[PDB]
């Protein structure tokens, strides 16, 4: 009886409402995003869209700055609007701040819309996650990751949606200074970590790549091919 | 006339009753009770002893004879647990 | 019909209760009365017979008013606390 | 009152004749009847 | 409806066209047709019925004759049955109707 | 019964319900004794504290050079309420450059507790005032409770276990009138101490006075302040 | 049940029940009358003294709203003190917009449209209390009008308001109010407040007189205790 | 109680706000926090509660700079802890701005309580967050305890957290008042060892301190593996 | 139940509400859209066909946004006309500022962006209408975007939106040809979808409405077919029919 | 069907409004009746002048209104929300006069009352006013106009009317009497009204319980009929 | 779906504005009218019956003008149709200062069912519980439309609202011709009326006015004495 209003303290001290919010994140696709010394990679997989549809305006993975990039889960239409507005405060914080906004900023406002919007009654919460990375520390790569609660933090690797467990545990255990040495072993990374809870052919994962001082670089399938088959190469030899 | 209520034990009334339902459970010295009290926010004392159970049947499991801490956590886990992006936002 | 005791019912109750019983003649039994709404006459008798047994817990000879407010609250299984947000 | 009625008479005071020992299952109120009929020292009579 | 309690689920959907035909030929098997009765034109005239309104529909045309007194039934009584068994009831109200464009 | 979740609502008895229990959280706060003599108005409280080694919690606040009080209640309430009266009486100073009558601050406490006792949007103030200070009327003790009704007291008690204080301020009301400043102190202390249970006791660190006087401001006596008015205390029988 | 957990409810035989709920809270409080003299007003209310801490005056239930207006509240104090700054507002409001003392009848009339005003809407409860405007001045006599919760509001030639409001009304029939003047008429309120008293239930209360008349130069103040002891005398002269 | 919890507006018959409770009890699942407060100075240490090696062990902010000589221990909801330790960020730099002087640490408390006390005051729901202010002032080294109904008391060794009541037992039974800095650290850091699940390391706690002189330090990685070594 | 308001998230994290207004969706009339190399269409039934009925707008479920745009309308009729109106004033809003033809996702994009807030604030109800887009843009030319209750756009090649939808769709899906769709094609595909999308048979005239988008000469014509070349249509595809069964 | 009665602004299943004919009812709650005859160059209406107490002061219980010289009014239902009605009718009327000249006819005056109540009962914001209002006025080029408007915000013009606890006897009386064509004069109109509650009330009608008033085409100025004249109406009414 | 039944703002199981629907019972179970659209003008016929001869019937009229070319004719609450009405006359006034020209029908009847969809959007506002049927005479032809409280708004050529609105509907499509004019269709009217008609339909009882160029007016009671009488 506690879990029907937002502003509701449960007698253990539990905002239900805020927990049904992250429950909407679960069910998502997957977004896996791991940092290197001079990449970040957005990993996502796709849904395998409708054969009469058209994948353009099914868009993901979008950049809100120049060199700030996130993925999301849940539901879209709230991840457009967070993204909209996201955008939007970073071409204000460039107004007032000449600076180019921050990776860790641009996280820290959309946390705080996202906590704004689970603080009343007739304010249905955010329920998206967003993974938020770029090279805006001029010189330093960054992670974060937001729940739909208005939390943000800082990881070197982390997934979010359907599956984000497996992949996190994999992640866990395979994240290591010498797999991450390289961009092209990093985004090998990402393909391993894609492919246990995204089983299938190709075009079914999406990866966006940004390196230090760059612009994002959505890899196009014959990349993800070429990675894939890397990969197969490399179990085959462990094999 | 008189109305007692059972209310759910405090944390002394937690350990006190994993003391009594551990008495004759063979176990370490060096069990931290409050702990496990600690771990078992509203508990009643039959799930302290289910938890005691627990842990003595985790250390049956593997062939020990000794019921370490690390049984005692494990039982709080399935017991209390069993029936993580929810605890990210408290710290 | 027979009513729920009033606050003259309710005080006149507990100081029937209570003649067999060493009390203080510091007892305010309008307080009690006001202090004990919706209590039937039962209930104002085993408000009486709580604050004897709460004088006795404490080896007190003889009763006080906040014994008799402490079996008022033990006759609803009321516990009172020092909640760290009443100050 | 059963093992020393006279630090009750004394003082005038009747004492309770019954307990009701609520609480959520489990919590011990059973345990704490079973202790009471274990040195009772008079009839305790358990109703089914 | 879990498979060990329920193994298998068979659906019967209204009949189709033909299924329909079946149906008025196995209902007016008894009945005194006409020369001039094609039954399939009675099947096309009754979409998306079911097996009990194809028997209703033998059932009056067969009543049309017993109201005018004569064992026979022409194509005329069966194609007045499709309308008076097949008659719908519609929202009768054009507000309701147009809530939704 | 479902006549008790709002403000606004009545009881079929005629009774507002939600007024009540703000009425009974005065009685959540801990004793507060308040009383004057014909030059001072002094008023001692007792102090709780959650754990061993933690202070104290303030219970009386400072207001103005001449309006002091004690809290019995909530202290989110018991604070805005501090807040709203020192804000009156800094404007009454601005304005009118003389201290704001007692009388006139309470009859504002009155008015502004009464509109959350009326309308839906806020819950009553549930926090009792034990208002202390100096006027041309001479000294002052009112207690506001939460149902915004309040009292002109020679000598009030509010909080939890008060009705042993109450008691002793009515048995010694007579002397209260013609009393020092000394006099008046000793009996307030007296008026707490029959709030205490046996065991405890008005030690120096759980005890603070204010006094308002004819000469003498507001002044908030803490620990060592204390002790020379807890001195000389007889010892309770 | 049902229909009356909101003042704007409607109940289904048509009765708005928090407004008798309220008025069920001013038949919950102690009598106070006023009477009409046949040249003035007087007010007397019996005004319990709950603890005998309080200061002799404490609470009074005796307000002035203006210098020849005078209130005598009976029900939920807190509600009545409101309606006493809320018709003081009126009152100045009125001399400040028309520059003169505002009649009786048309102050009476828009603190009772105040009042109602708090019967419809559900955010809002009524007002716990009632209470009766009295006034004189030789343009218009003396007026005496009574506001209960509902809003409603006629004048008086004497009136009750409180838990012994029935016998208060029986014992105010016999005298002659028509006639008399404000000086006896004052004993007359002691006896009758005296009269209305249960004694037995109610511990103790401090009588206290109010006016306004041709005596009192048409304005409103506090009986004075030189004559307010000879009103209790005869009251006490009275067996009951 | 159903009937009385569902919102801060509602008195219970007892009078007490079964929202604020609530609030309270939520600061408990968050880890525990220690502080003590010495004449040297004051000592913060708390439990990390990681979940992932591959989050950031900066990420979380359990002790934070709220000024240059007060430090801030969290519990609670991250959120509301947030919010909470910008409004007092804000207010100290509100109060040097305004005077010229670095706010006491009772200042800046009350500064926050005052935003935590307007939990349905008509300018939603309590900040359910306890807040552990730590620092040295005019009046010296001082540590105060914040709850979410925004009573806020002078504490000299206040443990907050999930295992807030066994480690305030032991922080009366171990405390005394002529405790120095080093002493204070090692007693809290025992303490914290007493009421962790996990094995206590470098990792799993932050240790900060505020003394008279020097300013807000939060022990670094080498720092905590020196002051663990010998407890 | 966790449907008592549209801010309220089930403990699976389900806007129930929403999916409800979705739900409620098959309610309206069919309503569908082909995409041809040489164009873009949209196709419409008629639920009211009361003799009693004049017709005088010609376009009750198509309408006009801007001189590039059309969209088909599905749903409640007063928010139909509300988010077309919305449609209309966003469409001269981008006009005036930019002084250029709105590049069509931008102008789903709001609508979608105002939708979500009206299933995302509270005291408002989620708008129960699903609407199709048409038009032509300088980026990307011909395209057909749908738009869901909660806000949720897709570009698509053809759709049914209305009674029967996933047959039509599924129809759609198993005779469109990628890439080799004509105007004429695109309109016999549509009349052969509405054929058997509604129960009622041979398919009349006044029952459906076609609006077809074309670009010539840089125009960009919106063109409404009238009762005549519906009716040629219909007597064709009957003519394609029988030579079907001939096959018989 | 009964679970649809305690919001003014839900629509019953068959398609009423509960509350508002629940404020019908409360009109009834006075235990007043007053009826209104409109006459060849008359309108005259009376009503129950009911004063259960004698200390109350009579000269204050008039339900007689005047909203204006030429415009009058009876209110019956319940009492502080007749007040605020009447007072609300004077302010349109005083509104009217301001803006436009002219003074506001009866029909326009209480049509906007009407217009108000309606407003009131199609928004829930407040109860409606439980008081029929029953206007007249001698307006030129129509004669005497009597119009009786109601809580639900319905106005209409009455040859006749009446409201109160004795509504449709009273009208039930007027329909035997307002069938027979003669001439309605100041006299004859006084006299039906009178017979009219006399005989619904079964009352002998004591001079000090009726209050009559009437607004005449040779006096158009709404004038409350005192003692004598309505003593002499009920003479000359038995004889 | 009882629990559905309440709210406004909020969608059933199914996807129903139960409101709207409840509205629409209260619009149906109102008083009769029709209104036809001939060849060269409209007619708009409402019966106005009194429950008593006591009622004033020239008081009040159900058929009112909005401009100097557009009627309005109504089955349901009246009050609801003053306020209607009221709104009509202003959003016609606007459209006419705008653009000095007389409001087109069409567009008048959008933006009053605008006005009238605008209360079924929030809670604690109650829908139009009164559904118009609109004349019209634009560009030489001749409107006729029908606003819903839904807000949905259509163009019937001839339809009957309001109790036995179904036996209207019936009579309609049997005695209406798309070729008629305006005293056949005022006819029309008169019979449409007559079988939703309890009691003798006197020149107070029932109220008409046409709608053709010469713009809309209420037809006087004389009228419509000799066209019952024509009819009688
Ligand atoms: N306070 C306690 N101390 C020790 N053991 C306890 C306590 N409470 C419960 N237990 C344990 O829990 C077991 C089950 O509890 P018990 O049978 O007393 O339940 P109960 O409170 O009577 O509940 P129910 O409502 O199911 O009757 C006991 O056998 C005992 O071992
Ligand atoms: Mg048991």
């Amino acid at each position: 009886s506690y879990d029907r209003a937002i502003t509701v303290f449960s007698p253990d001290g539990h905002l239900f409402q805020v927990e049904y919010a992250q429950e909407a994140v679960k069910k998502g696709s997957t977004a896996v995003g791991v940092r290197g010394r001079d990449i970040v990679v957005l990993g996502v997989e796709k849904k395998s869209v409708a054969k009469l549809q058209d994948e353009r305006t099914v868009r993901k993975i979008c950049a809100l700055d120049d060199n700030v990039c996130m993925a999301f889960a849940g539901l879209t239409a709230d991840a457009r609007i967070v993204i909209n507005r996201a955008r939007v405060e970073c071409q204000s914080h460039r107004l007032t701040v000449e600076d180019p906004v921050t990776v860790e900023y641009i996280t820290r406002y959309i946390a705080s819309l996202k906590q704004r919007y689970t603080q009343s009654n007739g304010r249905r919460p955010f329920g998206i996650s967003a993974l938020i990375v770029g090279f805006d520390f001029d010189g330093t790569p960054r992670l974060y990751q937001t729940d739909p609660s208005g939390t943000y933090h800082a990881w070197k690797a982390n997934a979010i949606g359907r599956g984000a467990k497996s992949v996190r545990e994999f992640l866990e255990k395979n994240y290591t200074d010498e797999a991450i040495e390289t961009d092209d072993l990093t985004i090998k990374l990402v393909i391993k970590a894609l492919l246990e809870v995204v089983q299938s052919g190709g075009k079914n994962i999406e990866l966006a790549v940004m390196r230090r001082d760059q612009s994002l670089k959505i890899l196009n399938p014959e990349e993800i091919e070429k990675y894939v088959v890397e990969i197969e190469k490399e179990k085959e030899e462990n094999e | 006339d008189r109305k007692i209520e059972f209310s759910l034990p405090d944390l002394e009334g937690r350990t006190h009753i994993f003391k009594i339902h551990a008495r004759s459970m063979s176990v370490e010295r060096d069990i931290r009770f409050e702990l496990l009290a600690r771990l078992c926010p509203n508990s009643t004392g039959a799930e302290i002893r289910s938890v005691c159970t627990e842990a003595g049947m985790f250390a049956i499991r593997a062939r020990r004879k000794i019921a370490t801490e690390k049984d005692f956590l494990e039982a709080v886990n399935k017991v209390i647990k069993s029936y993580t992006p929810r605890y990210m936002t408290y710290n | 019909e027979f009513p729920m005791p009033n606050e003259e019912a309710r005080a006149r109750i507990m100081q029937i209760h209570s003649r067999k019983m060493n009390v203080s003649p510091d007892v305010n039994y309008e307080e009690l009365a006001r202090c004990t709404d919706d209590f039937n006459g039962a209930q104002c008798k085993a408000v009486c017979v709580e604050a004897g047994m709460i004088a006795l817990r404490r080896g007190a000879t003889e009763l006080t008013h906040e014994d008799y407010m402490e079996g008022i609250l033990e006759v609803q299984a009321k516990k009172k606390a020092n909640l760290q947000y009443y100050a | 009152p059963l093992l020393h009625p006279e630090r009750f008479v004394n003082l005038g005071i009747e004492p309770p004749k019954g307990v009701l020992l609520f609480g959520p299952p489990g919590t011990g109120k059973t345990l704490c009847a079973r202790a009471v009929a274990n040195r009772t020292d008079a009839c305790f009579i358990r109703v089914i | 409806l879990r498979p060990g309690r329920i193994d298998r689920k068979i659906e019967f959907p209204p009949p189709n066209e033909e299924a329909r035909l079946d149906i008025l030929k196995i209902h007016s098997r008894k009945m005194n047709l006409t020369r001039g009765i094609n039954l399939r034109k009675i099947a096309e005239l009754m979409p998306g019925a079911s097996g009990a309104e194809v028997k209703g529909v033998c059932t009056e045309a067969g009543m049309y004759a017993l109201r005018e007194r004569r064992v026979h039934v022409t194509q005329e009584d069966f194609e007045m049955a499709v309308a008076k068994v097949m008659q719908k009831d519609s929202e009768k109200n054009m507000s309701i109707k147009k809530l939704w464009k | 019964n479902q006549y008790d979740n709002d403000v606004t609502v009545w009881s079929p008895q005629g009774r507002i319900h939600q007024i009540e229990y703000a009425m009974e959280a005065v009685k959540q706060g801990s004793a507060t004794v308040g009383l004057k003599s014909k030059t001072h108005a002094v008023l001692v409280a007792l102090k709780r504290a959650q754990s061993e080694l933690a202070a104290h919690q303030k219970k009386i606040l400072h207001v103005d050079n001449h309006i002091g009080i004690s809290i019995a209640g909530l202290t989110a309430d018991a604070r805005l309420l501090c807040n709203f009266m020192r804000q009156e009486c800094l404007d009454s100073r601005f304005v009118f450059d003389r201290p704001l009558p007692v009388s006139r601050l309470v009859s504002l406490i009155g008015s502004k507790t009464q509109i959350p006792t009326q309308r839906y949007g806020r819950r009553p103030y549930g926090v009792g005032l034990l208002i202390a200070g100096y006027d041309d009327m001479g000294p002052h003790i009112f207690q506001t409770c939460p149902s915004a009704n309040y009292f002109d007291c020679r000598a009030m008690s509010i909080g939890a276990r008060s009705q042993s204080a109450r008691t002793y301020l009515e048995r010694h009301m007579s002397e209260f009138m013609e009393c020092n400043l000394n006099e008046l102190v000793k009996h307030g202390l007296r008026a707490l101490r029959e709030t205490l249970p046996a065991e405890q006791d008005l030690t120096t660190k759980n005890v603070s006075i204010g006094i308002v006087g004819k000469d003498l401001e507001f002044t908030i006596y803490d620990d060592d302040d204390v002790s020379p008015f807890l001195e000389g205390l007889e010892e309770r029988p | 049940t049902g229909y009356d957990l909101s003042a704007s409810t409607f109940s289904p035989d048509g009765r708005v029940f928090q407004v008798e709920y309220a008025m069920k809270a001013v038949e919950n409080s102690s009598t106070a009358i006023g009477i009409r003299c046949k040249d003035g007003v007087v007010f007397g209310v019996e005004k319990l003294v709950l603890s005998k801490l309080y200061e002799e005056g404490s609470n009074k239930r005796l307000f002035n709203v203006d210098r020849h207006v005078g209130m005598a509240v009976a029900g939920l104090l807190a509600d009545a003190r409101s309606l006493a700054d809320i018709a003081r507002e009126e009152a100045s409001n009125f001399r400040s917009n028309f520059g003169y003392n505002i009649p009786l009848k048309h102050l009476a009339d828009r603190v009772a449209m105040y009042v109602h005003a708090y019967t419809l809407y559900s955010a809002v409860r009524p007002f716990g209390c009632s209470f009766m405007l009295g006034s004189y001045s030789v343009n218009d006599g003396a007026q005496l009008y009574m506001i209960d919760p509902s809003g409603v509001s006629y004048g008086y030639w004497g009136c009750a308001i409180g838990k012994a409001r029935q016998a208060a009304k029986t014992e105010i029939e016999k005298l002659q109010m028509k006639e008399m003047t404000c000086r006896d008429i004052v004993k007359e309120v002691a006896k009758i407040i005296y009269i209305v008293h249960d004694e037995v239930k109610d511990k103790a209360f401090e009588l206290e007189l109010s006016w306004v008349g041709e005596l009192t130069n048409g304005r409103h103040e506090i009986v004075p205790k030189d004559i307010r002891e000879e009103a209790e005398k005869y009251a006490k002269e009275s067996l009951k | 109680r159903s009937e009385y919890d569902r919102g801060v507006n509602t008195f219970s018959p007892e009078g007490r706000l079964f929202q604020v409770e609530y609030a309270i009890e939520a600061i408990k699942l968050g880890s525990t926090a220690i502080g003590i407060q010495t004449s040297e100075g004051v000592c913060l240490a708390v439990e990390k509660r990681i979940t992932s090696p591959l989050m950031e062990p900066s990420s979380i902010e359990k002790i934070v700079e709220i000024d240059a000589h007060i430090g801030c221990a969290m519990s609670g909801l991250i959120k509301d802890a947030k919010t909470l330790i910008d409004k007092a960020r804000v207010e100290t730099q509100n109060h040097w701005f305004t005077y010229n002087e670095t706010m006491t640490v009772e200042s800046v408390t009350q500064a926050v309580s005052n935003l935590a006390l307007q939990f349905g005051e008509e300018d939603s729901r309590p900040f359910g967050v306890a807040l552990l202010f730590g620092g040295v002032d005019e009046k010296g080294p001082q540590l105060f305890h914040m709850d979410p109904s925004g009573t806020f008391v002078q504490c000299d060794a206040r443990a907050i957290g999930s295992a807030s009541e066994g480690a305030q037992s032991s922080l009366q039974e171990v405390y005394h008042k002529s405790m120095t800095l080093k002493e204070a650290i090692k007693s809290s850091l025992i303490i914290l060892k007493q009421v962790m699940e996990e094995k206590l390391n470098a990792t799993n706690i932050e240790l900060a301190t505020v003394q008279p002189g020097q300013n807000f330090h939060m022990f670094t990685k080498e720092e905590l593996e020196e002051v663990i070594k010998d407890i | 139940r966790y449907d008592s308001r549209t801010t309220i998230f089930s403990p699976e994290g389900r806007l129930y509400q929403v999916e409800y207004a979705m739900e409620a969706i098959g309610h309206a009339g069919t309503c569908l859209g082909i995409l041809a190399n040489d164009g873009v269409l949209l196709a419409a039934e008629r639920r009211n066909i009361h003799k009693l009925l004049d017709e005088v707008f010609f376009s009750e479920k198509i309408y006009k946004l801007n001189e590039d745009m059309a969209c088909s309308v599905a749903g409640i009729t007063s928010d139909a006309n509300v988010l077309t109106n919305e449609l209309r004033l966003i469409a001269q809003r981008y006009l005036l500022q930019y002084q250029e033809p709105i590049p069509c996702e931008q102008l789903v994009t709001a609508l979608c962006d105002i939708k979500q807030a009206y299933t995302q604030f509270g005291g408002k109800r989620p708008f129960g209408v699903s609407l199709l887009y048409i038009g032509w843009d300088k980026h990307y030319g011909f395209q057909l975007y749908q738009s869901d209750p909660s806000g949720n756009y897709g570009g698509w090649k053809a759709t049914c939106i209305g009674n029967n939808s996933a047959a039509a769709v599924s129809m759609l899906k198993q005779d469109y040809k990628e890439g080799e769709m004509t105007l004429k094609s695109a309109l016999a595909l549509a009349i052969k979808v509405l054929n058997k999308t509604m129960d009622v048979s041979k398919l009349s005239a006044e029952k459906v409405e076609i609006a077809t988008l074309t670009r010539e000469n840089g125009k960009t014509v919106i063109r409404v077919l009238k009762q005549k070349e519906v009716e040629q249509l219909i007597k064709k595809h009957e003519e394609e029919e029988a030579k079907a069964e001939r096959e018989k | 069907s009964a679970g649809f009665d305690r919001h003014i602004t839900i629509f019953s299943p068959e398609g009423r409004l509960y509350q508002v004919e629940y404020a019908f009812k409360a009109i009834n709650q006075g235990g007043l009746t007053s009826v209104a005859v409109r006459g060849k160059d008359c309108a005259v209406i009376v009503t129950q002048k009911k004063v259960p107490d004698k200390l109350l002061d009579s000269s204050t219980v008039t339900h007689l209104f005047k909203i204006t010289e030429n415009i009058g009014c009876v209110m019956t239902g319940m009492t502080a929300d007749s007040r605020s009605q009447v007072q609300r009718a004077r302010y349109e009327a005083a509104n009217w006069k301001y803006k436009y000249g002219y003074e506001i006819p009866v029909d326009m005056l209480c049509k906007r009352i009407a217009d108000i109540s309606q407003v009131y009962t199609q928004n829930a914001e407040m109860r409606p006013l439980g008081c029929c209002m029953i206007l007249i006025g001698i307006d030129e080029e129509q004669g005497p106009q009597v119009y009786k408007c109601d809580p639900a915000g319905y106005y209409c013009g009455f040859k006749a009317t009446a409201a109160g606890v004795k509504q449709t006897e009273s009208t039930s009386f007027l329909e035997k009497k307002v069938k027979k064509k003669f001439d309605w004069t100041f006299e004859q109109t006084v006299e039906t009204a009178i017979t009219c509650l006399s005989t619904v009330l079964s009352i002998d009608f004591k001079p000090s319980e009726i209050e009559v008033g009437v607004v005449t085409v040779e006096n158009p100025k709404f004038r409350i009929l005192t003692e004598a004249e309505i003593d002499a109406h009920l003479v000359a009414l038995a004889e | 779906e009882r629990g559905y039944s309440f709210s406004l703002t909020t969608f059933s199981p199914s996807g129903k504005l139960v409101q709207i629907e409840y509205a629409l019972a209260a619009v149906a179970g109102g008083a009769p009218s029709v209104g036809i659209k001939a060849a060269n003008g409209v007619v708009l016929a409402t019966e106005k019956k009194q429950k008593s001869i006591l009622y004033d019937e020239r008081s009040v009229h159900k058929v009112e003008p909005i401009t100097k070319h557009i009627g309005l004719v109504y089955s349901g609450m009246g009050p609801d149709y003053r306020v209607l009405v009221h709104r009509a006359r202003k959003l016609a006034q606007q459209y006419y200062l705008v653009y000095q020209e007389p409001i087109p029908t069409a567009q008048l009847v959008q933006r009053v069912a605008s006005v009238m969809q605008e209360y079924t959007q929030s809670g604690g506002v109650r829908p139009f519980g009164v559904s118009l049927l609109i004349c019209g005479w634009n560009e030489g032809r001749p409107y006729l439309f029908q606003s819903d409280p839904s807000g949905a708004y259509f163009a019937w050529k001839a339809t009957a609202m309001g109790k036995n609105y179904v036996n209207g509907k019936t009579f309609l499509e049997k005695r209406y011709n798309e070729d008629l004019e305006l005293e056949d269709a005022i006819h029309t009217a008169i019979l449409t009326l007559k079988e939703s008609f309890e009691g003798q339909m006197t020149e107070d009882n029932i109220e008409v006015g046409i709608c053709n160029e010469a713009g809309f007016r209420r037809l006087t009671p004389t009228e419509v004495k000799d066209y019952l009488a024509a009819i009688a």
